[PDB]
RNA sequence: AUUGGGCGUAAAGCAAGCGCAGGCGGAUUGAAAAGUCUGGUGUUAAAGGCAGCUGCUUAACAGUUGUAUGCAUUGGAAACUAUUAAUCUAGAGUGUGGUAGGGAGUUUUGGAAUUUCAUGUGGAGCGGUGAAAUGCGUAGAUAUAUGAAGGAACACCAGUGGCGAAGGCGAAAACUUAGGCCAUUACUGACGCUUAGGCUUGAAAGUGUGGGGAGCAAAUAGGAUUAGAUACCCUAGUAGUCCACACCGUAAACGAUAGAUACUAGCUGUCGGGGCGAUCCCCUCGGUAGUGAAGUUAACACAUUAAGUAUCUCGCCUGG
């Protein structure tokens, strides 16, 4: 278990979005 | 299963042991005790020869660790009985 | 970008009646602005081997981005087991290198480049292995923004 | 810029926008398809039925 | 928070935690755990604090003597890891001394270095301006 | 690559392999040494001079001399240019040259210090070549 | 190949373990400040490599001036390294319960085979390769049945199977012994890695000894194709074989891959246990074939059953 939470900072949504809009 | 509970129950090092360094030695060298007589009984069997080479040189490692570990907790098996 | 023949591979094997003699031809073509690239073609006529050579050399133009004129941190090249060494030289020894692997960094737009060659001989390898040390390079402005604390260093 | 779909032995991250829905089930594909086709047939001035109307279909694949 | 198949005593914290991110790189891993270690605290903070790394949370079991600590090695939300590779100089068979004299750049002195010299660790650069030199541990970027 | 048992004997370079021992070594009168003087010019004695038929693939004729030189070896030599050495057991002058063809063949006979017949049809060479020039 | 390479197919892992020395040796604090670094000092031969300078017609040279490691001396920091008292237990096992397996040293029988010998029969053949012959049979051979017997080893049991120091493990049974596997909220306080040295076994062939030889069997004798058939074909046939002592020490002993530590997607299944649960399906941990992304690579291809990544040591290869 976690006692000491420092650098808030959390990886969830690792998945690639790019190439926005594009003509 | 030559001894499981007469040495590591009868003996206590620290305040409670369930498994230690001279308990685990003693139990070693009954056992240890036991093999010879078995081999000298019967002379072909070297799986045994083996296993009793593992358990003394794993007892010696365990009291040379053992010297600078603590201070003195292995002055009760550091001998063998074999002559 | 030039359409200048380089190596001609003199490649051949048989099959259950005649034998297939082709030759590969290797053209590699350079801007030295950044845009370079190589390519080798097969094909059993000369004149078409040449003709996809070119469709290559026309067709693969990437560009890689110059840095310093020259380069600024180690890299080693390894595709095919032709290492291809990088070290960083002053800029008034020249480019000492091999003779493709002068004509090369100088197409490329960079020079007084220390180099070394570990292997044996062999042109395309030794070309994958360079391309391979060439997409190697560094860049500072994704190191620097993506940290917590901004900062190239 | 390419569109695909990740169903049971992929990455999604092999595209750039990612969509991990599926087509296979039968009762899938059929709004799956409305839905990607009406979200574009509404910029050629053509019919749009499946953006945000109640119409879908519950039917098997054939 | 550990990952799996509690880390036990490896022959040094720090090979386990190169092992830890190596895979964590290779095999699509975010956060990663290792053995209770204060040279892994603190270089886990001077990392934290560099900008190249992630939440960092020390962990117990039912007991509050033994420890572990976890980390997120840092990932961006398009699957990029900060972290990109790692190197040892100083060895548990061969701890390298390298005074203030011994301290160049990394590799153009875009890297980052750092020393175990009096007390925790400090940054090859940083060394060099207190005039400190010391065993060099490892080279990252 | 485990130096954890390479430290009690370690790897030691080549870097080279030569086949010219006889420019390494020199003997001398009432006391035995054989120190490395890097000898630019050997001489020794061309005991047999003849011809071998080259290795299998090849048949011709090309000469050799069998030299023995200050060290103990009887090794080959390459006859270099027209008008061979065929001294026969006189004192004759040998440097560094390698033809490959020919086993044993090692060396090269030079001529100009211990002059032999003086290599005739050879003037592009006058390196182990003895030839007097047509100019002035 | 410390700096600067690999060991599966390149030069490349010991036959296999135990394996002392050995190096490494998870983290806390008191202590040394031991190593490390910091602070204190004196030393570092001229010309000189280097460097500002001059005299060389100018360079060849000569000088002027300086460029320091190194070495002896003294105190602070506490990270890592050996660490002190205590240590933390997450390992090594070990208290304990469940626990499966061809694990094994040891000792027993049973099945029958096999060919014979007492027993009688019976008429005419047996041997065999591509075809035959060598080689056996009326004085009774084939074949025969029970009785009795010698050495000899146990059709099947034999698996997405397990146990295995390697070599391996299956007619059974048991003494003993070893290794486990699962789980123990647990203890010595990490008490362990490789292995100089030492110890151990080692498939199998074969050897002296004593005995046995049932059976086949090289070498081959004879015979069949043959230009030769010496290798391959058939019969007669002994060394050999076999039981134990002593000697065997190698195998394509391999996983073409020495290990130990720590970590890393999965899946069809399945195996041992903890198992709710007819069995189940379903899992928890270890194992058992493959799988394919990262990773790996000269390519083969391997990939959480790495040829993946890092830590420590022994063995080896530098072109043939």
């Amino acid at each position: 278990r976690t006692e000491k939470a420092q650098k808030p900072k959390e990886e969830l949504w690792d998945v690639v979005q790019k190439m926005g809009n594009f003509d | 299963q030559i001894d499981k509970n007469g040495i590591i129950k009868s003996a206590q090092l620290h305040d409670k042991d369930v498994g230690s360094i001279q308990v685990q030695v003693s139990l070693l060298t009954s056992q240890i005790k036991q093999l010879t007589d078995h081999l000298l009984a019967n002379k072909k069997d070297f799986i045994s020869k083996r296993g009793l080479y593992a358990k003394v040189s794993k007892r010696k490692r365990l009291l040379k660790y053992l010297k600078h570990n603590d201070l003195e907790a292995y002055r009760n098996l550091v001998k063998t009985l074999n002559l | 970008f030039e359409e200048r023949i380089v190596k001609l591979k003199r490649i051949s094997k048989t099959t259950k009646g005649g034998r297939n003699m082709r030759f590969s031809v290797l053209v590699v073509v350079g801007n030295r602005k950044g845009k370079i690239g190589y390519g080798i073609a097969k094909a059993l006529e000369v004149p078409n081997a040449i003709k996809k050579a070119i469709k290559a050399a026309h067709n693969s133009l990437h560009t890689i981005e110059i840095h310093k004129g020259s380069i600024y941190h180690e890299v080693i090249g390894r595709s095919g087991a032709s290492r291809v060494l990088l070290k960083p030289a002053p800029q008034g020894t020249g480019i000492i290198a091999g003779g493709a692997i002068r004509a090369i960094i100088e197409l490329a737009g960079y020079s007084d480049i220390y180099t070394k060659n570990l292997g044996r001989n062999t042109p395309i390898n030794m070309i994958h292995a360079t391309m391979d040390g060439i997409l190697k390079q560094l860049s500072p402005r994704r190191v620097a923004i993506l940290r917590n604390k901004n900062l190239n260093e | 810029p390419v569109v695909a779909l990740c169903n049971t032995n992929t990455n999604p991250e092999l595209v750039d926008f990612i969509i991990p829905a599926n087509n296979h089930q039968p009762q899938s594909t059929c709004l799956l398809m409305n839905l990607l086709a009406d979200a574009v047939a509404e910029a050629k001035a053509m019919p749009t039925m499946f953006a945000y109307k109640p119409d879908e279909e519950i039917q098997i694949e054939i | 928070i550990t990952t799996t198949k509690p880390i036990k005593a490896h022959f040094d914290p720090v090979a386990d935690l190169l092992t830890k991110i190596n895979n964590a790189r290779k095999a699509k891993l975010m956060t990663v755990t290792t053995i209770a270690s204060k040279l892994k605290i603190a270089i886990l903070e001077i990392l934290v604090k560099e900008g190249y790394l992630a939440n960092f949370q020390v962990l117990e079991n039912k007991s509050k003597t033994k420890r572990i600590v976890t980390f997120n090695l840092k990932y961006t939300q398009r699957r990029i890891p900060s972290i990109n590779g790692v190197k040892q100089i100083s060895k548990p068979g061969l701890r390298i001394y390298r005074p203030f004299e011994k301290l160049p750049l990394v590799l153009n002195g875009l890297g980052i270095a750092i020393i175990s010299t009096s007390d925790g660790v400090m940054t090859d650069k940083v060394a060099r301006l207190k005039k400190i030199g010391g065993e060099i541990l490892a080279y990252v970027w | 690559a485990t130096i954890a048992q390479l430290i009690r004997k370690p790897r030691k370079k080549k870097k080279v392999k030569s086949k010219s021992p006889a420019l390494h070594y020199n003997l001398n009168l009432l006391n035995k040494k054989v120190t490395n003087v890097y000898s630019p010019l050997k001489r020794g004695v061309c005991t047999r001079v003849g011809t071998m038929t080259p290795k299998k693939p090849n048949s011709a004729l090309r000469k050799y001399a069998k030299v023995r030189l200050t060290n103990g070896f009887e090794v080959l030599t390459y006859i270099p240019g027209e008008g061979h050495n065929l001294q026969e057991h006189s004192v004759t002058l040998l440097r560094g040259g390698r033809v490959k063809d020919l086993p044993g063949v090692r060396y090269h006979i030079v001529r100009g210090t211990l002059d032999t017949v003086g290599v005739e049809k050879r003037r592009q060479q006058r390196s182990a070549y003895g030839a007097k020039k047509p100019k002035a």
